[PDB]
Protein backbone atom coordinates (compact mmCIF):
# COMPACT_ATOMS: atom_id res chain seq x y z
CA UNK A 1 0.00 0.00 0.00
CA UNK A 2 2.61 2.71 1.29
CA UNK A 3 5.22 0.76 -0.97
CA UNK A 4 3.46 2.32 -3.69
CA UNK A 5 4.21 5.56 -2.96
CA UNK A 6 8.01 4.65 -1.28
CA UNK A 7 9.13 3.70 -4.72
CA UNK A 8 7.51 6.58 -6.57
CA UNK A 9 9.49 8.83 -4.42
CA UNK A 10 12.92 6.64 -4.69
CA UNK A 11 11.83 7.13 -8.50
CA UNK A 12 11.95 10.63 -8.03
CA UNK A 13 15.74 10.44 -6.33
CA UNK A 14 16.88 8.21 -9.43
CA UNK A 15 15.70 10.86 -11.94
CA UNK A 16 17.54 13.59 -10.11
CA UNK A 17 20.47 11.08 -9.89
CA UNK A 18 20.31 10.85 -13.68
CA UNK A 19 20.33 14.45 -14.26
CA UNK A 20 23.73 14.91 -12.01
CA UNK A 21 25.60 11.82 -13.37
CA UNK A 22 25.01 12.95 -16.71
CA UNK A 23 26.21 16.54 -15.97
CA UNK A 24 29.67 14.86 -14.45
CA UNK A 25 30.27 12.72 -17.44
CA UNK A 26 30.04 16.09 -19.60
CA UNK A 27 32.64 17.96 -16.92
CA UNK A 28 35.00 14.93 -18.01
CA UNK A 29 34.30 15.17 -21.77
CA UNK A 30 35.93 18.75 -21.59
CA UNK A 31 39.14 18.71 -19.78
CA UNK A 32 42.13 18.36 -21.81
CA UNK A 33 43.21 16.14 -18.97
CA UNK A 34 40.08 12.96 -19.66
CA UNK A 35 42.84 10.22 -17.98
CA UNK A 36 39.90 7.89 -16.15
CA UNK A 37 38.63 6.12 -19.47
CA UNK A 38 37.36 3.26 -16.86
CA UNK A 39 36.02 5.67 -15.47
CA UNK A 40 34.32 7.44 -18.14
CA UNK A 41 33.15 3.69 -18.94
CA UNK A 42 31.85 4.06 -15.36
CA UNK A 43 30.12 6.85 -15.90
CA UNK A 44 27.96 5.95 -19.46
CA UNK A 45 27.08 3.05 -17.69
CA UNK A 46 25.68 5.18 -15.10
CA UNK A 47 23.51 6.68 -17.20
CA UNK A 48 22.70 3.55 -19.51
CA UNK A 49 21.59 1.73 -15.78
CA UNK A 50 19.73 4.68 -14.81
CA UNK A 51 17.56 5.80 -17.76
CA UNK A 52 16.39 2.33 -17.83
CA UNK A 53 15.52 1.58 -14.60
CA UNK A 54 13.44 4.74 -14.10
CA UNK A 55 11.61 3.60 -17.67
CA UNK A 56 11.01 0.04 -16.50
CA UNK A 57 9.54 1.12 -13.11
CA UNK A 58 6.94 3.63 -14.66
CA UNK A 59 6.60 0.89 -17.31
CA UNK A 60 5.20 -1.49 -15.42
CA UNK A 61 3.35 0.92 -13.14
CA UNK A 62 1.45 2.00 -15.50
CA UNK A 63 0.09 -1.64 -16.49
CA UNK A 64 -0.88 -1.86 -12.69
CA UNK A 65 -2.47 0.57 -12.91
CA UNK A 66 -4.51 -1.01 -16.30
CA UNK A 67 -5.20 -3.72 -14.39
CA UNK A 68 -6.91 -1.99 -11.17
CA UNK A 69 -9.37 0.77 -12.91
CA UNK A 70 -12.65 0.76 -13.73
CA UNK A 71 -13.85 3.88 -13.61
CA UNK A 72 -16.52 4.26 -10.78
CA UNK A 73 -17.10 6.26 -7.70
CA UNK A 74 -15.99 3.16 -4.88
CA UNK A 75 -18.87 4.37 -2.81
CA UNK A 76 -18.31 2.33 0.41
CA UNK A 77 -17.73 4.89 3.99
CA UNK A 78 -17.22 4.54 7.89
CA UNK A 79 -19.50 7.62 8.91
CA UNK A 80 -21.49 5.32 11.20
CA UNK A 81 -19.38 3.75 13.66
CA UNK A 82 -18.40 7.32 14.05
CA UNK A 83 -21.19 8.51 14.58
CA UNK A 84 -21.72 6.20 17.63
CA UNK A 85 -18.42 6.79 19.14
CA UNK A 86 -19.12 10.52 19.42
CA UNK A 87 -22.25 9.32 20.74
CA UNK A 88 -20.59 7.57 23.52
CA UNK A 89 -17.87 10.41 24.33
CA UNK A 90 -20.76 12.73 24.81
CA UNK A 91 -22.43 10.35 27.29
CA UNK A 92 -19.24 10.44 29.33
CA UNK A 93 -19.30 13.84 29.37
CA UNK A 94 -22.47 14.05 30.60
CA UNK A 95 -21.82 11.46 33.90
CA UNK A 96 -18.93 13.77 34.41
CA UNK A 97 -20.81 16.99 34.72
CA UNK A 98 -23.65 15.83 37.27
CA UNK A 99 -20.93 14.58 38.77
CA UNK A 100 -19.29 17.48 39.76
CA UNK A 101 -22.76 18.96 40.81
CA UNK A 102 -23.03 16.54 43.12
CA UNK A 103 -19.47 16.64 44.45
CA UNK A 104 -19.97 20.29 45.49
CA UNK A 105 -22.97 19.91 47.26
CA UNK A 106 -21.86 17.39 49.56
CA UNK A 107 -18.52 19.24 49.80
CA UNK A 108 -21.09 22.24 50.77
CA UNK A 109 -22.69 20.11 53.66
CA UNK A 110 -20.00 18.76 54.98
CA UNK A 111 -18.10 21.54 56.25
CA UNK A 112 -20.31 23.84 59.00
CA UNK B 1 -13.26 6.46 -20.57
CA UNK B 2 -10.35 5.26 -18.68
CA UNK B 3 -8.26 3.78 -21.35
CA UNK B 4 -7.79 6.88 -23.06
CA UNK B 5 -5.66 8.42 -19.79
CA UNK B 6 -3.58 5.60 -19.57
CA UNK B 7 -2.61 5.75 -23.00
CA UNK B 8 -1.85 9.19 -22.94
CA UNK B 9 0.04 8.17 -20.17
CA UNK B 10 2.08 5.92 -21.78
CA UNK B 11 2.63 8.53 -24.96
CA UNK B 12 4.05 10.86 -22.80
CA UNK B 13 6.52 8.48 -21.04
CA UNK B 14 7.66 7.59 -24.58
CA UNK B 15 7.70 11.02 -25.77
CA UNK B 16 9.84 11.79 -23.36
CA UNK B 17 12.06 8.89 -23.04
CA UNK B 18 13.12 8.97 -26.64
CA UNK B 19 13.18 12.82 -26.77
CA UNK B 20 15.98 12.86 -24.18
CA UNK B 21 17.95 9.76 -25.73
CA UNK B 22 17.48 11.69 -29.20
CA UNK B 23 18.81 14.51 -27.55
CA UNK B 24 21.85 13.19 -25.93
CA UNK B 25 22.75 11.47 -29.14
CA UNK B 26 22.72 14.65 -31.53
CA UNK B 27 25.01 16.07 -28.35
CA UNK B 28 27.52 13.42 -28.93
CA UNK B 29 26.62 14.17 -32.54
CA UNK B 30 28.34 17.75 -32.70
CA UNK B 31 30.80 16.35 -30.62
CA UNK B 32 33.23 14.72 -33.20
CA UNK B 33 35.64 17.52 -33.46
CA UNK B 34 37.23 17.62 -37.03
CA UNK B 35 38.94 20.40 -40.13
CA UNK B 36 36.59 22.94 -41.08
CA UNK B 37 35.76 23.80 -44.76
CA UNK B 38 33.70 27.25 -46.08
CA UNK B 39 32.07 27.49 -42.57
CA UNK B 40 33.22 30.99 -40.87
CA UNK B 41 34.80 29.45 -37.68
CA UNK B 42 33.53 31.40 -35.51
CA UNK B 43 29.87 31.55 -36.42
CA UNK B 44 29.30 27.62 -36.11
CA UNK B 45 31.12 27.83 -33.28
CA UNK B 46 29.01 30.41 -31.59
CA UNK B 47 25.90 28.84 -32.87
CA UNK B 48 27.33 25.11 -31.86
CA UNK B 49 27.33 26.85 -28.22
CA UNK B 50 23.74 27.96 -28.66
CA UNK B 51 22.53 25.01 -29.97
CA UNK B 52 23.99 23.07 -26.80
CA UNK B 53 22.88 25.70 -24.19
CA UNK B 54 18.92 24.75 -26.32
CA UNK B 55 19.65 20.84 -25.69
CA UNK B 56 20.84 21.14 -21.97
CA UNK B 57 17.76 23.36 -21.67
CA UNK B 58 15.64 20.36 -23.24
CA UNK B 59 17.40 18.29 -20.71
CA UNK B 60 15.84 20.19 -18.12
CA UNK B 61 12.36 20.56 -19.95
CA UNK B 62 12.10 16.73 -20.01
CA UNK B 63 13.37 16.20 -16.33
CA UNK B 64 10.88 18.54 -15.32
CA UNK B 65 8.19 16.58 -16.99
CA UNK B 66 9.09 13.32 -15.99
CA UNK B 67 8.46 15.13 -12.00
CA UNK B 68 5.26 15.93 -13.66
CA UNK B 69 4.30 12.63 -14.81
CA UNK B 70 5.40 10.78 -11.22
CA UNK B 71 3.08 13.25 -9.61
CA UNK B 72 0.00 12.55 -11.54
CA UNK B 73 0.65 8.28 -11.57
CA UNK B 74 0.90 9.75 -7.59
CA UNK B 75 -2.73 11.17 -7.58
CA UNK B 76 -4.21 8.56 -9.89
CA UNK B 77 -3.58 5.39 -7.93
CA UNK B 78 -4.60 6.82 -4.66
CA UNK B 79 -7.92 8.17 -5.40
CA UNK B 80 -9.08 5.04 -7.65
CA UNK B 81 -7.53 2.06 -5.66
CA UNK B 82 -10.07 -0.14 -4.33
CA UNK B 83 -8.05 -2.34 -2.37
CA UNK B 84 -6.03 0.45 -0.66
CA UNK B 85 -9.17 2.30 0.42
CA UNK B 86 -10.51 -0.81 1.89
CA UNK B 87 -7.66 -1.01 4.38
CA UNK B 88 -8.12 2.22 5.60
CA UNK B 89 -12.00 1.53 6.15
CA UNK B 90 -11.59 -1.71 7.99
CA UNK B 91 -8.69 -0.07 10.25
CA UNK B 92 -11.37 2.82 11.04
CA UNK B 93 -14.45 0.76 11.87
CA UNK B 94 -11.88 -0.77 14.26
CA UNK B 95 -10.50 1.44 16.31
CA UNK B 96 -13.88 3.36 16.75
CA UNK B 97 -15.33 -0.25 17.98
CA UNK B 98 -13.09 -0.23 20.32
CA UNK B 99 -13.76 3.22 21.41
CA UNK B 100 -17.02 2.69 22.20
CA UNK B 101 -16.77 -0.29 24.30
CA UNK B 102 -14.33 1.20 26.72
CA UNK B 103 -16.70 3.74 27.37
CA UNK B 104 -19.97 1.99 27.62
CA UNK B 105 -17.88 -0.87 30.05
CA UNK B 106 -16.55 2.27 32.20
CA UNK B 107 -20.42 3.81 32.62
CA UNK B 108 -22.14 0.51 33.49
CA UNK B 109 -19.57 0.13 36.48
CA UNK B 110 -19.92 3.83 37.79
CA UNK B 111 -23.67 2.79 37.55
CA UNK B 112 -23.63 0.46 39.19
CA UNK B 113 -21.29 2.19 42.34
CA UNK B 114 -23.50 4.94 42.59
CA UNK B 115 -26.61 2.35 42.72
CA UNK B 116 -24.86 0.86 45.55
CA UNK B 117 -24.36 4.28 47.49
CA UNK B 118 -27.85 5.45 46.74
CA UNK B 119 -29.02 2.47 48.08
CA UNK B 120 -27.45 3.08 51.62
CA UNK B 121 -28.37 6.82 51.52
CA UNK B 122 -32.11 6.32 51.26
CA UNK B 123 -32.07 4.17 54.07
CA UNK B 124 -30.07 5.99 56.35
CA UNK B 125 -32.23 8.96 55.63
CA UNK B 126 -35.60 7.28 55.37
CA UNK B 127 -35.18 6.07 59.95
CA UNK B 128 -34.58 9.25 61.10
CA UNK B 129 -37.34 11.34 63.60
CA UNK B 130 -36.24 14.39 61.77
CA UNK C 1 -49.54 -12.78 -10.96
CA UNK C 2 -46.52 -14.22 -12.48
CA UNK C 3 -42.75 -13.74 -11.67
CA UNK C 4 -40.18 -13.62 -14.61
CA UNK C 5 -36.10 -14.18 -14.21
CA UNK C 6 -33.49 -12.86 -15.66
CA UNK C 7 -30.06 -14.54 -15.74
CA UNK C 8 -26.54 -14.03 -16.43
CA UNK C 9 -23.73 -16.35 -16.26
CA UNK C 10 -19.92 -16.82 -16.15
CA UNK C 11 -17.28 -17.99 -14.83
CA UNK C 12 -13.51 -17.03 -12.73
CA UNK C 13 -10.28 -19.03 -12.38
CA UNK C 14 -9.71 -19.24 -8.28
CA UNK C 15 -5.96 -18.11 -8.57
CA UNK C 16 -7.32 -14.60 -9.41
CA UNK C 17 -10.62 -14.39 -7.46
CA UNK C 18 -9.32 -12.17 -4.56
CA UNK C 19 -9.11 -8.67 -7.34
CA UNK C 20 -12.69 -9.30 -8.29
CA UNK C 21 -13.94 -9.90 -4.66
CA UNK C 22 -12.27 -6.55 -3.78
CA UNK C 23 -14.09 -4.98 -6.90
CA UNK C 24 -17.42 -6.11 -6.13
CA UNK C 25 -16.70 -5.07 -2.42
CA UNK C 26 -15.64 -1.35 -4.23
CA UNK C 27 -19.10 -1.72 -6.80
CA UNK C 28 -22.13 -3.63 -4.40
CA UNK C 29 -24.31 -1.92 -1.22
CA UNK C 30 -22.44 -1.19 1.73
CA UNK C 31 -22.90 -4.50 3.61
CA UNK C 32 -20.69 -7.08 4.63
CA UNK C 33 -20.41 -10.77 2.79
CA UNK C 34 -22.43 -13.48 4.10
CA UNK C 35 -20.52 -16.58 3.12
CA UNK C 36 -23.28 -19.38 2.60
CA UNK C 37 -23.25 -22.47 2.08
CA UNK C 38 -26.23 -25.18 0.56
CA UNK C 39 -27.09 -28.72 0.17
CA UNK C 40 -29.38 -29.16 -3.21
CA UNK C 41 -31.60 -31.91 -4.38
CA UNK C 42 -33.39 -32.65 -7.98
CA UNK C 43 -36.53 -34.08 -8.17
CA UNK C 44 -37.82 -35.69 -11.59
CA UNK C 45 -41.44 -37.26 -12.17
CA UNK C 46 -41.83 -38.91 -15.56
CA UNK C 47 -45.40 -39.06 -16.28
CA UNK C 48 -46.78 -39.76 -19.77
CA UNK C 49 -45.57 -36.49 -21.25
CA UNK C 50 -41.96 -36.74 -23.01
CA UNK C 51 -40.78 -34.15 -20.96
CA UNK C 52 -40.32 -35.18 -17.57
CA UNK C 53 -41.81 -32.13 -14.50
CA UNK C 54 -38.37 -31.24 -12.51
CA UNK C 55 -38.33 -29.49 -9.36
CA UNK C 56 -35.42 -27.92 -6.84
CA UNK C 57 -35.12 -28.25 -3.16
CA UNK C 58 -32.81 -26.73 -1.23
CA UNK C 59 -31.16 -26.57 2.41
CA UNK C 60 -29.20 -24.50 4.63
CA UNK C 61 -26.32 -25.77 6.40
CA UNK C 62 -24.24 -22.96 8.13
CA UNK C 63 -27.95 -21.43 9.33
CA UNK C 64 -30.22 -23.41 11.84
CA UNK C 65 -33.96 -22.34 11.99
CA UNK C 66 -34.03 -21.57 8.11
CA UNK C 67 -37.19 -23.93 6.10
CA UNK C 68 -36.62 -25.25 3.09
CA UNK C 69 -37.41 -23.82 -0.50
CA UNK C 70 -38.37 -25.40 -3.02
CA UNK C 71 -38.47 -23.50 -6.97
CA UNK C 72 -39.80 -24.56 -10.56
CA UNK C 73 -38.31 -23.01 -13.24
CA UNK C 74 -39.98 -23.47 -16.66
CA UNK C 75 -38.39 -23.20 -20.62
CA UNK C 76 -36.43 -20.45 -21.85
CA UNK C 77 -38.78 -17.79 -23.98
CA UNK C 78 -37.72 -17.23 -27.54
CA UNK C 79 -39.83 -14.11 -27.61
CA UNK C 80 -37.77 -10.99 -28.84
CA UNK C 81 -38.73 -8.15 -26.23
CA UNK C 82 -35.39 -8.65 -24.09
CA UNK C 83 -31.87 -10.52 -25.86
CA UNK C 84 -29.55 -10.01 -23.35
CA UNK C 85 -30.40 -12.32 -20.77
CA UNK C 86 -31.90 -15.81 -19.86
CA UNK C 87 -35.57 -14.85 -19.42
CA UNK C 88 -37.76 -17.86 -17.58
CA UNK C 89 -40.35 -18.53 -15.52
CA UNK C 90 -39.80 -18.91 -11.84
CA UNK C 91 -42.33 -20.57 -9.29
CA UNK C 92 -40.48 -20.50 -4.95
CA UNK C 93 -41.85 -21.70 -2.18
CA UNK C 94 -40.75 -21.57 1.60
CA UNK C 95 -41.68 -25.38 3.17
CA UNK C 96 -41.84 -27.16 6.06
CA UNK C 97 -39.04 -29.63 7.52
CA UNK C 98 -40.64 -32.87 5.47
CA UNK C 99 -40.40 -32.03 1.87
CA UNK C 100 -38.78 -35.24 0.74
CA UNK C 101 -41.31 -37.55 2.46
CA UNK C 102 -44.66 -35.66 0.81
CA UNK C 103 -42.53 -35.42 -2.41
CA UNK C 104 -41.00 -38.85 -2.42
CA UNK C 105 -45.23 -39.78 -1.54
CA UNK C 106 -46.45 -37.76 -4.85
CA UNK C 107 -44.67 -39.81 -6.95
CA UNK C 108 -40.93 -37.73 -7.65
CA UNK C 109 -38.05 -39.31 -7.89
CA UNK C 110 -34.19 -37.66 -6.62
CA UNK C 111 -31.88 -37.76 -9.41
CA UNK C 112 -28.11 -35.91 -8.26
CA UNK C 113 -27.28 -33.83 -5.90
CA UNK C 114 -24.04 -31.21 -4.90
CA UNK C 115 -23.01 -28.47 -2.33
CA UNK C 116 -22.38 -25.16 -3.62
CA UNK C 117 -20.24 -22.70 -1.36
CA UNK C 118 -19.47 -19.14 -2.02
CA UNK C 119 -20.05 -15.41 -1.39
CA UNK C 120 -23.43 -13.19 -2.03
CA UNK C 121 -23.56 -9.55 -2.56
CA UNK C 122 -26.64 -6.78 -3.78
CA UNK C 123 -26.70 -3.99 -5.64
CA UNK C 124 -30.50 -2.79 -6.14
CA UNK C 125 -32.43 -4.98 -7.55
CA UNK C 126 -29.77 -7.46 -8.65
CA UNK C 127 -28.17 -10.26 -6.96
CA UNK C 128 -24.67 -11.49 -7.39
CA UNK C 129 -23.94 -14.79 -6.42
CA UNK C 130 -19.99 -16.54 -6.66
CA UNK C 131 -19.77 -20.23 -5.63
CA UNK C 132 -17.91 -22.99 -5.79
CA UNK C 133 -19.53 -26.58 -6.70
CA UNK C 134 -18.62 -29.90 -4.84
CA UNK C 135 -19.63 -33.46 -6.22
CA UNK C 136 -21.33 -35.93 -3.27
CA UNK C 137 -20.68 -39.73 -3.85
CA UNK C 138 -22.30 -42.65 -1.01
CA UNK C 139 -25.32 -40.13 -1.17
CA UNK C 140 -26.18 -40.90 2.65
CA UNK C 141 -23.49 -39.19 4.07
CA UNK C 142 -22.03 -35.09 3.16
CA UNK C 143 -19.14 -35.19 4.42
CA UNK C 144 -17.86 -37.13 1.59
CA UNK C 145 -17.21 -34.00 -1.13
CA UNK C 146 -14.52 -33.30 -3.55
CA UNK C 147 -13.78 -29.97 -5.71
CA UNK C 148 -15.42 -30.76 -9.58
CA UNK C 149 -13.00 -28.13 -11.52
CA UNK C 150 -10.38 -25.69 -10.80
CA UNK C 151 -12.68 -22.39 -11.31
CA UNK C 152 -15.38 -20.48 -9.60
CA UNK C 153 -19.11 -19.78 -11.10
CA UNK C 154 -20.49 -16.06 -11.41
CA UNK C 155 -24.40 -15.55 -11.10
CA UNK C 156 -26.60 -11.84 -11.71
CA UNK C 157 -29.85 -12.45 -11.37
CA UNK C 158 -32.88 -10.14 -11.25
CA UNK C 159 -36.09 -11.13 -10.00
CA UNK C 160 -39.39 -8.70 -10.98
CA UNK C 161 -42.86 -8.97 -12.45
CA UNK C 162 -43.77 -9.27 -16.07
CA UNK C 163 -43.06 -6.59 -18.49
CA UNK C 164 -40.85 -4.36 -16.93
CA UNK C 165 -38.41 -3.20 -19.57
CA UNK C 166 -35.31 -1.34 -19.45
CA UNK C 167 -33.96 -3.89 -17.03
CA UNK C 168 -32.15 -5.96 -19.14
CA UNK C 169 -30.04 -3.03 -20.33
CA UNK C 170 -28.89 -2.16 -16.62
CA UNK C 171 -27.59 -6.01 -15.98
CA UNK C 172 -25.45 -5.52 -19.84
CA UNK C 173 -24.29 -1.96 -18.19
CA UNK C 174 -23.28 -3.64 -14.59
CA UNK C 175 -21.93 -7.14 -16.70
CA UNK C 176 -19.89 -4.38 -18.92
CA UNK C 177 -18.31 -2.92 -15.46
CA UNK C 178 -16.79 -6.08 -14.92
CA UNK C 179 -15.47 -7.07 -18.35
CA UNK C 180 -11.57 -7.17 -17.88
CA UNK C 181 -11.88 -9.86 -15.08
CA UNK C 182 -15.17 -11.38 -16.34
CA UNK C 183 -17.09 -11.74 -19.17
CA UNK C 184 -20.88 -12.76 -18.93
CA UNK C 185 -23.05 -13.63 -21.53
CA UNK C 186 -26.67 -15.05 -22.15
CA UNK C 187 -25.87 -18.80 -23.13
CA UNK C 188 -28.67 -21.66 -23.66
CA UNK C 189 -29.05 -24.57 -20.89
CA UNK C 190 -28.44 -26.81 -24.26
CA UNK C 191 -24.90 -27.90 -24.22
Amino acid sequence: LANERLRALEDIEREIGAILQNAGTVILELSKEKTNERLLDRQAAAFTASVQHVEAELSAQIRYLTQVATGQPHEGSSYSSRKDCQMALKRVDYARLKLSDVARTCEQMLEN
Amino acid sequence: SKETLLQSYNKRLKDDIKSIMDNFTEIIKTAKIEDETQVSRATQGEQDNYEMHVRAANIVRAGESLMKLVSDLKQFLILNDFPSVNEAIDQRNQQLRTLQEECDRKLITLRDEISIDLYELEEEYYSSSS
Amino acid sequence: INMMEYLLQGSVLDHSLESLIHRLRGLCDNMEPETFLDHEMVFLLKGQQASPFVLRARRSMDRAGAPWHLRYLGQPEMGDKNRHALVRNCVDIATSENLTDFLMEMGFRMDHEFVAKGHLFRKGIMKIMVYKIFRILVPGNTDSTEALSLSYLVELSVVAPAGQDMVSDDMKNFAEQLKPLVHLEKIDPKR
